[PDB]
């Protein structure tokens, strides 16, 4: 994922009214606005924009490089049976108590 | 919006953005050192330009928050830092004059040309072969040859630009609340308001006039048997009562006096200590030294490379013709990516220069979790202090035979240790009585109490008080012999060089003081000790968040500097020097003239 010259695709906000909520999404792009006189869409004299962009390269160092994170989360509403783990099994014989 | 916030909130994007841009701009630069092209000159150029640009828009922008409505310390000193003008207040037309008055001054110290008498079509230009007169010739002919040629061509250039360059830098620092320019070179030293931490920018003259008289005591006796020394090469041209000419001293201003070891070693007869030729004799590489240097650091207790800095540093110079100025260099890339430059031979001297490096290369490790605009030093002075400790532990003996180049049974003696020690002294305490005078010097004529018709009697009165050396031929005032040094005619500050000196000593005796060392300190090793590498690495990252006189308690313990450490490393060869000094006589009287006979 990390291309010579930068790579400005990945973008992360820095910017926001209050924290977030749990599993929640936000993705707009209103430009933020930190003084006391409103911001009317331009940027300049406090007034930034709300999204960076990661400038990931070859040559950094740990903890720079672009790393990928995948995440699960499960969750048992109310179904009678679901998606389970995977069976195994032995064989078959016959003519013996078993 | 609590009136600081704003500040704060300014802040970050103003980190952000930063990092970033300096990163891109000195990757840029590194290549255009690393692989010289006439193509990269330019893709480094428009980066610096682009960055400076940013820097410059930043420090407009960063006026609107006023500095007395912010609390919390660490963004009022990011602040504080970003929000200097600089140049710039100036009228425009001015600060296009004081661009060409520094260029011209810097190209014309550059590009200087000197010629025989006897033989004036093909000279000698100043870095190629006048150093290696001034330091290799043994007749007083030559060298006073070399000596005035140098301050009557390039002397006497140069004071009618420094007469203005000198009142432009001074309208320059009157306009930031400042009264002249050594004043704003002194802030640099400045802490305001942190209750009992606090270091006026005056009280750094305080200071040094007052570290300057404990030191006179072995200076005197130094001085002393140097001249008795001396006395010989050059018999009758030197007087037991008076002072030194200043072309004898081993280069073109008299700076260190590392030169003379040949004419002034103590034992003639006894080798020191060298690990050159054991080297050779086992195959050792450039890996092999550095591998050997990090070893070492990581034996204290402090963290390996980055593992980004075995593939991407250039540890010896490119086989074919790669253009690569070879001057040894500890980049620090930002973001992690720290770079060693450097063309390393296999030598001890570069073995120790490899410590010296990776010593900054730790220090710039440290801190890297500080606010993008506090990734420094405390001061000017710490870096090459914390980075030169190493090298004086590394050269001991003992460390020396516990990493396989000295045989074991090498038995080391007094004359060995009395002529290693006089060959560090001829240049630790050489340089503090020229470092101090040159800058007291600076700092005089910029207050405005030398009048600019008194600069080179003033000077030289002050060499022949002070540091005990004497012009061998008078010169009237068309003349400036400052000018003819580089730290001078280019505009950069002078002091270091002197609270470095003592820096040093203090943090080697405050280190090995916890490994449970026990004899004199010139044997003091800091290796396989743990409290060692925490006392140190206590201070390593903190960088500019805290006040160095923080930095300095929480190694030492005091809150200045102080200069018992240094003659307490010396007293060995101050205890040599008070016997052979029972028939001379110490000091120097400031009647004795080289042409008044
Ligand atoms: C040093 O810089 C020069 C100038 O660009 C490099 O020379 C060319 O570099 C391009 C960059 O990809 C190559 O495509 C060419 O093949 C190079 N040509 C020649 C004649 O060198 C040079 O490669 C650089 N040196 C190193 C070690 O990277
Ligand atoms: C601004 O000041 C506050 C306190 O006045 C700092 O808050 C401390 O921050 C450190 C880490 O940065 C924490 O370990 C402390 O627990 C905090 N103190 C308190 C009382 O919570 C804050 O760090 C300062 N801002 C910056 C950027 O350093
Ligand atoms: C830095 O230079 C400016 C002039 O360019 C000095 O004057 C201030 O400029 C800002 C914005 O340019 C104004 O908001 C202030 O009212 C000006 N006057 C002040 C601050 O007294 C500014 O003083 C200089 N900085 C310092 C620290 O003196
Ligand atoms: C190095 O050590 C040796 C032995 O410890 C010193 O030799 C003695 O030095 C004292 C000093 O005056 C003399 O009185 C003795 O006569 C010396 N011993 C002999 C056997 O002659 C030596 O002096 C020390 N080096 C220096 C420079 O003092
Ligand atoms: C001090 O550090 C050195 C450096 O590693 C340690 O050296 C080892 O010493 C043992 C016995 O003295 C040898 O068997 C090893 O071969 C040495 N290692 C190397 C790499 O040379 C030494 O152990 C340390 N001191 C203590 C007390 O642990
Ligand atoms: C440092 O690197 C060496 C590789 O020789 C490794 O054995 C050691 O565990 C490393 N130490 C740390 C603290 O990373």
């Amino acid at each position: 994922d990390s291309k010579v010259g930068g790579n400005y695709n990945y973008l992360y906000r820095l910017f926001r009214k209050s924290n977030l909520k749990p599993f929640e999404r936000d993705i707009s792009t209103e430009i933020y606005q930190a003084g006391n006189k409103p911001c009317n869409g331009v940027a300049g004299f406090n007034c930034y924009f709300p999204l960076r962009s990661y400038g990931f390269r070859p040559t950094y160092g740990v903890g720079h490089q672009p790393y990928r994170v995948v995440v699960l989360s499960f969750e048992l509403l109310h179904a009678p049976a679901t998606v389970c783990g995977p069976k195994k099994s032995t064989n078959l014989v016959k003519n013996k108590c078993v | 919006s609590t009136i600081e916030e704003q500040a704060k909130t300014f802040l970050d994007k103003f980190n952000h953005e930063a990092e970033d841009l300096f990163y891109q701009s000195s990757l840029a630069s590194w290549n255009y050192n690393t692989n010289i092209t006439e193509e990269n000159v330019q893709n480094m150029n428009n980066a610096g330009d682009k960055w400076s640009a940013f820097l410059k828009e930043q420090s407009t922008l960063a006026q609107m928050y006023p500095l007395q409505e912010i609390q919390n310390l660490t963004v009022k000193l990011q602040l504080q830092a970003l929000q200097q003008n600089g140049s710039s207040v100036l009228s425009e037309d001015k600060s296009k004059r004081l661009n060409t008055i520094l260029n011209t001054m810097s190209t014309i110290y550059s590009t200087g040309k000197v010629c025989n008498p006897d033989n004036p079509q093909e000279c000698l230009l100043l870095e190629p072969g006048l150093n290696e007169i001034m330091a290799n010739s043994l007749d007083y002919n030559e060298r006073l040859w070399a000596w005035e040629s140098w301050r009557s061509e390039v002397g006497k250039q140069l004071r009618p630009l420094y007469e203005e360059y000198v009142v432009l830098k001074n309208e320059m620092a009157r306009a930031n609340h400042y009264e002249d320019y050594g004043d704003y070179w002194r802030g640099d030293y400045e802490v305001n308001g942190v209750d009992g931490y606090d270091y006026s920018r005056g009280q750094l003259i305080e200071d040094v006039e007052h570290t300057f008289e404990e030191i006179k005591p072995l200076y005197e006796h130094l001085h002393a048997y140097v001249r008795a020394k001396l006395m010989n090469a050059y018999p009758s041209y030197i007087s037991p009562i008076g002072c030194l000419p200043a072309h004898l001293l081993g280069d073109m201003w008299g700076r260190f006096w590392t030169n003379l070891y040949s004419l002034t070693v103590p034992f003639g007869q006894k080798p020191n200590i060298d690990v050159t030729d054991a080297m050779v004799d086992q195959a050792w590489d450039a890996q092999r030294i550095f591998k050997e240097a990090e070893k070492f650091f990581v034996s204290v207790g402090l963290p390996n490379m980055t593992q980004g800095f075995w593939e991407n540093s250039m540890l010896t110079d490119p086989g074919n013709v790669q253009k690569a100025v070879c001057h040894p260099t500890a980049w620090d890339l930002g973001k992690g990516d720290f770079r060693i430059l450097m063309c390393t031979k296999v030598t001890m001297d570069d073995f120790l220069t490899a410590h010296h490096e990776m010593g900054h290369i730790q220090y710039d490790m440290a801190y890297a979790a500080q606010p993008f605009l506090l990734r420094n030093g405390a001061n000017e002075g710490f870096h090459e202090a914390v980075g030169e400790i190493m090298s004086l532990s590394a050269a001991t003996p003992k460390h020396l035979k516990s990493i396989g180049l000295l045989s074991p049974d090498f038995q080391e003696d007094n004359e060995t240790e009395i002529n290693f020690l006089l060959k560090q002294a001829l240049t630790i305490v050489g340089t503090l009585p020229f470092t101090y005078m040159l800058e007291k010097w600076r700092w005089m004529v910029f207050k405005g109490e030398i009048p600019k018709d008194q600069w080179m009697k003033k000077w030289w009165e002050m060499k022949r008080e002070i540091v005990g050396v004497v012009e061998p031929v008078p010169h009237d005032e068309t003349y400036c012999d400052p000018a003819s040094l580089f730290h001078v005619s280019n505009d950069y500050s002078f002091i270091r060089y002197y609270t470095r000196t003592l820096y040093q000593f203090q943090f080697q005796e405050a280190l090995c003081q916890a490994a449970k060392h026990e004899g004199p300190l010139h044997k003091c090793d800091i290796s396989n000790s743990t409290e060692a590498g925490q006392k140190l690495f206590n201070m390593l990252r903190l960088g500019k968040s805290e006040p160095w006189t923080l930095a300095l308690e929480n190694v030492v313990g005091a809150k200045n500097m102080n200069v018992r450490p240094l003659l307490n490393y010396f007293e060995p060869l101050f205890t040599w020097l008070k016997d052979q000094n029972k028939n001379s006589f110490v000091g120097w009287s400031t009647d004795w003239s080289p042409y008044a006979d």
